[PDB]
Order: structure tokens, then C-alpha cells, then sequence
């Protein structure tokens, strides 16, 4: 996350971290339930092998509360496209159930119609992760969050040099140096309504990080709510 | 103070002192029952704590898994210590 701030105690509990064979984070995810993590399909191709670690607030050192979970099954979307990142969504079934506790809790999955009319129509959303603190800097050892305004579709398309499909949406600022970055991908984008946070997107990609005239591209979850429903019944 | 008939839409005016009270009938809110009860979700999410949709030109609230719709039919009651979407603000 470029800009924004570190999550405050209990603030970003639905955050998950895909750690590679070296136990280093390379992508994020959203805790959907005790056995399921939501993430980006494209992250599936960025690690030889990985596990999902939850409850982590500082990757620097073990402070207790963290738990690593092995993945039992990977449910990547069939129509995922590596060039446009269309259908950039995947669900992960854990071998062992997460134990909801402090800084470890799921994010609500909203009903599609309501999310569109009442969530996607909010002024902003929230994105978090341990990704790059700068377009070419190091990743954050601390879990960070950033409120990002929702960006109109045409405005998004216009500002994009790459195709913006209906399975995506834009969030972020025009020139303000705040945005998600490499390392946050797969991570959550949630919209708050009356102090209840609903998953609304998946950090997918973006031309650089916090670039002028550039926005953050998120997988539009509302387009995959039924798909996620069926996926969470797998194995 | 009920003399002036301050309750609108046939409200139940109950007198007291330098004040009066209106008990609103069906489909009215406000000190004088002058406001229209939740008929759409666009205005205040229909007073719903979470999901809102309209059933028969009327607002109907619902909640996410791990919650139960309260008796008032607006609020959402957690069924557990860790419902989805709630930050774990414990300390
Ligand atoms: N600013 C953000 N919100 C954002 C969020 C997450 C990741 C990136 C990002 C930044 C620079 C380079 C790459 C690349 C990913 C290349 C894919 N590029 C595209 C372009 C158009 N459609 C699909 C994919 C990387 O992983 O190194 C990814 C930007
Ligand atoms: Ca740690």
C-alpha cells in the first residue's frame, strides 16, 4: 500500500497473506470463512508453493496470534485470462479451519443486488496488505490499509491503457500518491456500511503504483458472488 | 398543546404540559407523523442495518450469515463472537 496507514488493532482481521516456500508474503487474500480465503487467480502463478498465514500484523517477527494454514484445494476461475487478468479470482480451501480470534475474522459477502446499489455506490472502499510501500520500494512489514475512492467506469476505462472488463472496477486517486501495489494483489478491498465491512473487490493489478492519471484495478466481486458461493462448497 | 392538533395524518396526540406527544399510525414518522415510513432502500438503506430490498412497494431488511434479523426488522444480531465484517476491536 502506497500512502494510507498501518491497520489499528482489530481493524483488518479479514486480511490473509499468501506466503511462498520461503515464508515470505507475495500476495494477500480475504478470509471468507473458517475454511475459505478469497484471492486473485494470477497469484496462483507467482509461487512454487504457498500457505495462508492469518493474524499477522508484522511480518518482521512472531508476536503470537498468527497461524499458518495449508491449502487443501485451489479453486481458480476457469475463464482466468493471463493477458487481461479477466476473471482474476480464485478461492482457497484450507486443510485446517481458521480459529476466529483477535485480528482474525471473516469479511461479509454481500448480496449482489445490494452491493451494487448500496456498496459500489459508496464514496470509497478500503484496501489493505503488506505489499510495496512505493511503486518500486520494499513491501510493508506492517499490515497497511488505505481508503480508496470508487472510480466511474468510463473514467476508469479512459485512464486505462489496458482493457477494463466488467469483471473489474477502478479505485484510487488521480494523482494523489496513495494506492495498492505489488504484494497487495489477491488482497481485500472492502466497503463499509454502518460499521460492517463487505468484500467488494480483489486487488488485481494496475499500471504502476499510485501513478498520475492511473488507478488501482480490482476484481469486481459482485460479478462472482454466485461463483464464490458454489466454490465454497468444494471439498 | 394538542388543541392545535399538531399530529399529522391522524396521529395519536397525547397532551401533557408545555408539550404534547404524537403516536404515529401506519406509515408515518417524525415528531408529528409528518415523515413517510421506509418505502425505499435509496433513502437511509430503508433503515436496515445491512441488506435492503423492496417487497410489495415496501422495504424489507435482511442480514448476512452469522447474523439474525432483530424483532424490529432492521437490526442484525450476531449469532457468534466473531461475525463477518466486524473489526475485532477488543483492546
Ligand atoms: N496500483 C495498483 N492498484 C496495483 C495493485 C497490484 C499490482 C500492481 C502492479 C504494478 C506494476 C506492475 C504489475 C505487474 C502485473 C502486470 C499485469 N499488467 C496487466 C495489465 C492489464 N491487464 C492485466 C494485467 C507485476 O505483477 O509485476 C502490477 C498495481
Ligand atoms: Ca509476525
Amino acid at each position: 500500500i502506497v500512502g494510507g496507514q498501518e491497520c489499528k488493532d482489530g481493524e483488518c482481521p479479514w486480511q490473509a497473506l499468501l506466503i511462498n516456500e520461503e515464508n515470505e508474503g507475495f500476495c494477500g487474500g480475504t478470509i471468507l470463512s473458517e475454511f475459505y480465503i478469497l484471492t486473485a487467480a494470477h497469484c496462483l502463478y507467482q509461487a512454487k508453493r504457498f500457505k495462508v498465514r492469518v493474524g499477522d500484523r508484522n511480518t518482521e517477527q512472531e508476536e503470537g496470534g498468527e497461524a499458518v494454514h495449508e491449502v487443501e484445494v485451489v479453486i481458480k476461475h476457469n475463464r482466468f485470462t493471463k493477458e487481461t487478468y479477466d476473471f482474476d479470482i480464485a478461492v482457497l480451501r484450507l486443510k485446517t479451519p481458521i480459529t476466529f480470534r483477535m485480528n482474525v475474522a471473516p469479511a461479509c459477502l454481500p448480496e449482489r443486488d445490494w452491493a451494487e446499489s448500496t456498496l459500489m455506490t459508496q464514496k470509497t472502499g478500503i484496501v489493505s496488505g503488506f505489499g510495496r510501500t512505493h511503486e518500486k520500494g520494499r513491501q510493508s512489514t506492517r499490515l497497511k490499509m488505505l481508503e480508496v475512492p470508487y472510480v466511474d467506469r468510463n473514467s476508469c476505462k479512459l485512464s486505462s491503457s489496458f482493457i477494463i472488463t466488467q469483471n473489474m472496477f477502478c479505485a484510487g486517486y488521480d494523482t494523489k500518491q496513495e494506492d495498492a501495489c505489488q504484494g497487495d494483489s489477491g488482497g481485500p478491498h472492502v466497503t463499509r456500511f454502518k460499521d460492517t465491512y463487505f468484500v467488494t473487490g480483489i486487488v488485481s493489478w494496475g499500471e504502476g503504483c499510485a501513478r498520475k492519471g492511473k488507478y488501482g484495478i480490482y476484481t469486481k466481486v459482485t460479478a462472482f458472488l454466485k461463483w464464490i458461493d458454489r466454490s465454497m462448497k468444494t471439498r | 398543546q394538542c388543541e392545535t392538533s399538531p399530529c399529522q395524518n391522524q396521529g395519536k396526540c397525547k397532551d401533557g404540559l408545555g408539550e404534547y406527544t404524537c403516536t404515529c399510525l401506519e406509515g408515518f414518522e417524525g415528531k408529528n407523523c409528518e415523515l413517510f415510513t421506509r418505502k425505499l432502500c435509496s433513502l437511509d438503506n430503508g433503515d436496515c442495518d445491512q441488506f435492503c430490498h423492496e417487497e410489495q412497494n415496501s422495504v424489507v431488511c435482511s442480514c448476512a450469515r452469522g447474523y439474525t434479523l432483530a424483532d424490529n426488522g432492521k437490526a442484525c444480531i450476531p449469532t457468534g463472537p466473531y461475525p463477518c465484517g466486524k473489526q475485532t476491536l477488543e483492546r
